[PDB]
């Protein structure tokens, strides 16, 4: 036998940020709506936290 | 036998001894007498224990022996040891190797505690059988097996090159219950099993054994990690950070370090990987700070890292060191407008009566009722401390005569020994030219 | 080193994203019951962000991500259905054909939710198939108030 | 968050045309000293003057430091604003006047674009050149590149104990070598090996990565004064020996303006000029202020805020000079003096209000009342303390809000200044001195 699960899960800080600023972009849609997928995946496919050194 | 701490001033102090309400009890903890400066304590005590408000200032201010720093000390043991306190004197603010603005953030940044916890897998295990094959000659590859058992399970496990060299460098055998971090590698015995081999020779007395783990192999624990402030700032000054927090020798820590490390806190604590743990720094003598040190705390008290400030003074209208201004409790008024004042009352005849009963309890001394009669009634002629000290005094004069029970003329004999000041003082003025000046 | 150069925290990539604790729960869950897992994603960069969250909990994987050659896969096959220790298999739902005969895992942790319902049934169906002893559970990622819920509705 | 004395000052409560609204952004009176805060943002929002001081003269209590921690806030936090206590100036190290200068060098800030070059890839080859160089093999998921590093790279390699199959991280300008981990691809090998896996690399061997740093001409100065990036033994050893803090000379500072200078012109850098903060100035001694002044007449010196709550009081470092504010007139002749004031009832109640909200206490209309009665005596820090214990006193009777009886319990319990000093005087004989 099989069985299918639906997890919810909510959004991090970061996620919720990137995902409101997209969403105030909207106003192509293709576009937002890839943008929106990449974020709701994770939030580091568009910038890594930076590696800090001295100047 | 007898250990480092032994019975001091205050060694009989338990706790503030109050309820629910924070109601003082008559006589709980140590604690007698003293109700409201015990119930505002422990207002003072909650509002520590949540642990929101920074840069909360109290003076707790009453005449010589009314007991502020035995309030002081309830508080801390109320507190317990999760809870950083700093108690400190006014006088060691002023050191040679730094200044005093520096001794000040040091005494306040070693009262604020971060804790930084995380879960790690762990392997705890009785060691059945351990197994290092190695080159005759030159340099090759290790290779190695070990055999881990508990209660309920036995694995067998193949060792890389570091895990073999780390056994061997902690020397593990047969029958060793160890643990092994998977992460970092260390391995910390814990203890033997069973004995070894009774044919070897030059192998010492078996210590006593330890039972073997139970449950899984690979359990998951949780690691607490807690330092203070001032740790992190002088592990982070320099190299030789660490060394410097034995040997003292930080000297002044620079601001920018102390602000890198407050915004890294602070990126903790809202990334939840560490929580601050706000304690309380004790200054007790107050009055021996100058105007500086005052000047300091007013507006070092304003930051959200700073602790709950706690002071003690016996003094009146006094003279500001390093100024000739009289102000109340030898404290700036700037400084006394940011801060709540515990007032401590002269002791009854019951109360000092209780004190020395408990006193007493805590020293072990059995001493007959009209004794506590007399002593009370000394105690209150003279002072309290004069009385605890004629406690201990008049227990080692009874047990001198082969006596159980401290009399009434062991007290006359440690009174007739041992002077106060005031006795003192009269014998001085007796023999005035004798004495050298004045 | 440490007063020369910060790199970020391993730990803040699973704080950043919810979906990341969700499936360690899951993952730890799953590992303490005993089964092994499949995680499927449409991005090859989602599939570097689950390496470095599994290396970094300690979970051994292996990765085919549509760019690997075909002489690889049978033998990424042939090692996931042989090894006991490998307790994911991180793969790309778009990628690795029909032939695949992943019967060795137990479990399918979908990480997002691909359009055509298809894709995602022939993604069960590589664990799902004939000769399979176990039964398969199916685990839907779906984060709230997104567009993954129009994702899920439309599929 | 932790809530301290100034968690409720947002900013200074200003509107479009400069003038102050009445209760705004956790300010409640003031409007005169609020105008002219406002005024002294715009000053130094201009980037224009240097050296332009400004003393907040007023009574305790009246929001000196409140406003100028408003003012810092209205500036953001790109522009630096360093608050120093004028008793910090007394260090056992360096002179005072060395002090006072470090500090006005670190309210200047100075944004910079930098570009870092990173190797990042798993080590498939190490290969000592013979002073033996190195020639170094890193593959990544994107391809694979050989590199040939200078003996100091070599040396941090092995330092790391960097071995064929693990992780690094190389930055080329600092020369910094990481060993991250082990790479993942052989976290199998073994069961117990000690050892922390990181997967590989998935970006290019070589990056190039830019972006801004935020530093100050004091991180400058210090970095050219007590040098640590030679990574050489002579650097290790100055710093293990001579661990305390220099007198930076004058040579240096000038060497660092042209060298920031240098920076602006090739548009890599630009200039925050940015604020100090001294806050007791009256604990600085005679010396301090004649620094001071040629401090304050210089062309690179941020603006500097003064404070001041002393009368009519004798100079530190003087026998008997008197001066208004304790600062001798010279200074007070190069400050711009902005004069706080007593409040008003109604104030004190809008400010009792408004912190406790700030610390999340509901307080009743008549317990308020109440609370401001006590604030009009006494002071408006004491009646604003009396807050956290009332909600304590309130929290253990089971009550959610202060009611009067909690705060005539809470002041019963705790004195206030003139209540301590009227039991002093009645009681002068019984304490010590
Ligand atoms: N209320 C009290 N209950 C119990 N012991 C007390 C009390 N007050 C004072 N003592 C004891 O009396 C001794 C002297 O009191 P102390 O606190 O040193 O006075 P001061 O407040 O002048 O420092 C201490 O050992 C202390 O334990
Ligand atoms: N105008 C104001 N509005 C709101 N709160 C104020 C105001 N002025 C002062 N306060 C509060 O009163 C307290 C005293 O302010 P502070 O700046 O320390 O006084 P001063 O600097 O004059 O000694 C501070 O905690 C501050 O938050
Ligand atoms: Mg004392």
């Amino acid at each position: 036998k099989k069985y299918e699960h639906v997890i919810r899960c909510r959004l991090s800080k970061r996620q919720r940020c990137l995902y409101d600023d997209f969403m105030a972009q909207t106003t192509s849609v293709i576009n937002i709506l890839m943008q929106l997928r990449k974020v709701c995946n994770h939030p580091n496919l568009f910038d890594p936290r930076p590696v800090t050194s001295p100047f | 036998v007898t250990r480092i701490e032994r019975i001091g001033a205050h060694s009989h102090i338990r706790g503030l001894g109050l309820d629910d309400a924070l109601e003082p009890r008559q006589a709980s903890q140590g604690m007698v007498g003293q109700l409201a400066a015990r119930r505002a304590a422990g207002v003072v005590l909650e509002m520590i224990r949540e642990g929101k408000i920074a840069g909360r200032a109290v003076l707790i201010a009453g005449q010589p022996g009314t007991g502020k720093t035995a309030i002081a000390m309830g508080m801390a043991q109320a507190l317990g040891p999760d809870t950083p306190f700093t108690a400190i004197a006014g006088s060691e603010i002023f050191s040679l190797e730094m200044s005093k603005t520096e001794a000040l953030t040091q005494a306040f940044r070693r009262s604020i505690g971060v804790r930084i916890k995380e879960e790690t897998e762990i392997i705890e295990g009785e060691v059945v059988e351990i197994q290092i094959d190695r080159p005759a000659t030159g340099t090759g590859s290790k290779v190695g097996k070990l055999t881990l058992k508990t209660t309920e399970m036995e694995t067998i496990y193949d060792l890389g090159t570091k895990m073999i060299e780390s056994l061997t460098k902690d020397k593990v055998q047969a029958g060793d219950v160890i643990t092994i971090d998977k992460a970092t590698g260390k391995i910390s015995k814990l203890g033997r099993s069973f004995t070894r081999a009774r044919d070897y020779d030059a192998m010492g007395s078996q210590t006593k054994f330890v039972q073997c783990p139970d449950g899984e192999l690979q359990k998951r624990k949780e690691v607490v990690h807690t330092v203070s402030l001032h740790e992190i700032d002088v592990i982070n000054s320099r190299t030789q950070g660490f060394l410097a927090l034995f040997s003292g020798d930080t000297g002044e820590i620079k601001s920018e370090v102390r602000e890198q490390i407050n915004a890294k806190v602070a990126e903790w604590r809202e990334e939840g990987k560490a929580e601050i743990i706000p304690g309380v720094l004790f200054i007790d003598e107050v009055h021996m700070l100058d105007i500086e040190s005052f000047s300091f705390l007013n507006r070092a008290l304003e930051s959200d890292m700073a602790p709950v400030l706690i002071m003690a003074t016996n003094r009146g209208i006094t003279r500001i060191r390093g100024t000739s201004y009289q102000s109340p409790h030898g404290i700036p008024i700037d400084l006394l407008d940011r801060l709540l004042i515990v007032s401590t009352t002269p002791y009854s005849e019951k109360d000092t009566k209780q004190i020395l009963r408990i006193r007493c309890e805590e020293e072990d001394v059995e001493m007959s009722e009209d004794a506590y009669t007399v002593l009370t009634r000394i105690g209150l002629e003279t002072s309290l401390r004069y009385a605890i000290q004629l406690i201990t005094a008049a227990s080692l004069v009874c047990r001198k005569r082969k006596g159980t029970e401290v009399q009434v003329d062991d007290i006359k004999r440690v009174y007739s020994l041992f002077l106060d000041e005031s006795r003192s003082t009269q014998y001085m003025k007796e023999y005035q030219d004798a004495f050298l000046f004045n | 080193c440490n007063m020369r150069t910060q790199f970020p925290d391993l730990r803040l990539i699973q704080y950043d994203c919810g979906k990341l604790q969700t499936l360690a729960v899951l993952l730890r869950q799953l590992k303490a019951e005993g089964h092994r897992v499949l995680i499927f994603t449409q991005m090859t960069r989602m599939l570097d962000v689950l390496e470095q969250f599994l290396t970094y909990h300690g979970h051994l994987y292996l990765r085919l991500d549509g760019s690997t050659r075909v002489e690889q896969r049978q033998a990424l096959m042939e090692r996931f259905n042989a090894d006991k220790r490998i307790f994911c298999f991180i793969l790309s739902t778009r990628s690795g054909g029909v032939g695949v005969n992943l019967t060795g895992a137990d479990t399918v942790v979908f990480y997002d939710s691909d359009w055509n319902p298809t894709m995602d049934a022939q993604a069960q169906d590589r664990c799902h198939r004939i000769g399979q002893t176990r039964d398969v559970h199916i685990y839907r990622l779906i984060s709230e108030r997104t567009v993954e819920e129009n994702i899920l509705k439309k599929a | 968050q932790r809530i301290a004395s100034h968690s409720h000052v947002k900013g200074l409560g200003l509107d479009e045309s400069g003038l102050a609204k009445q209760a705004a952004s956790g300010l409640v009176g003031q409007e005169n000293a609020r105008e002219a805060c406002g005024v002294i943002v715009e000053l130094i929002k201009s980037k224009k003057m240097a050296g332009r001081a400004v003393l907040l003269a007023g009574p305790p209590g009246t929001g000196k430091t409140a406003l100028a921690l408003a003012i810092a806030q209205e500036l953001g936090s790109k522009v630096p604003f360093c608050p120093m206590v004028g008793s910090e100036v007394y260090s056992t190290e360096i002179k005072k006047t060395e002090v006072l200068m470090e500090n006005f060098r670190r309210a200047i800030g100075l944004r910079i674009k930098e570009t870092k070059e990173v190797y990042e890839g798993e080590v498939t080859e190490l290969t000592p050149c013979e002073i033996s160089h190195v020639i170094i093999g890193l593959k990544t998921a994107k391809g694979t590149k050989q590199l040939k590093l200078d003996p100091s790279i070599f040396e941090s390699l092995q330092k790391e104990r960097v071995e064929a199959g693990d992780v690094i991280y190389i930055e080329a300008n600092s020369g910094a070598v990481k060993r991250q981990g082990r790479c993942d691809t052989y976290a199998t090998e073994f069961d117990l090996e000690a050892e922390e896996y990181v997967p590989l690399p998935k970006g290019d061997v070589h990056k190039k990565k830019e972006i801004i740093q935020d530093v100050t001409l004091h991180d400058l100065d210090v970095a050219n004064a007590r040098p640590q990036g030679g990574q050489d033994i002579l650097s290790m050893m100055g710093q293990l020996m001579k661990p305390k803090k220099t007198e930076i000379t004058d040579k240096l500072r000038g060497e660092i303006n042209k060298v920031v200078n240098k920076y602006i012109d090739q548009g890599i850098a630009e200039l925050v000029p940015g604020v100090l903060f001294v806050d007791e100035v009256h604990m600085l001694d005679i010396e301090c202020f004649t620094y001071l002044h040629r401090a304050l007449e210089s062309s690179i010196a941020p603006i500097v805020i003064f404070a001041s709550n002393r009368g009519n009081c004798v100079i530190r470092g003087t026998e008997d000079i008197t001066s208004p504010h304790g600062i001798p007139l010279d200074l007070l002749d190069r400050v711009m003096i902005i004069r706080t004031m007593l409040y008003t009832p109604q104030e004190m109640k809008q400010i009792i209000k408004i912190r406790a909200q700030t610390e999340g206490i509901n307080i009743s209309e008549e317990a308020l009342n109440h609370l401001g009665e006590i604030g009009t005596k006494t002071t408006l820090r004491y009646s604003v303390q009396l807050l956290t214990p009332a909600n304590l006193l309130a929290k253990i009777n089971g009550k959610d809000s202060i009611e009067k009886e909690h705060v005539e319990e809470i002041s019963e319990l705790f004195y206030d200044a003139k209540s301590s000093a009227k039991i002093l005087a009645d009681q002068q004989d019984k304490y010590m001195k």
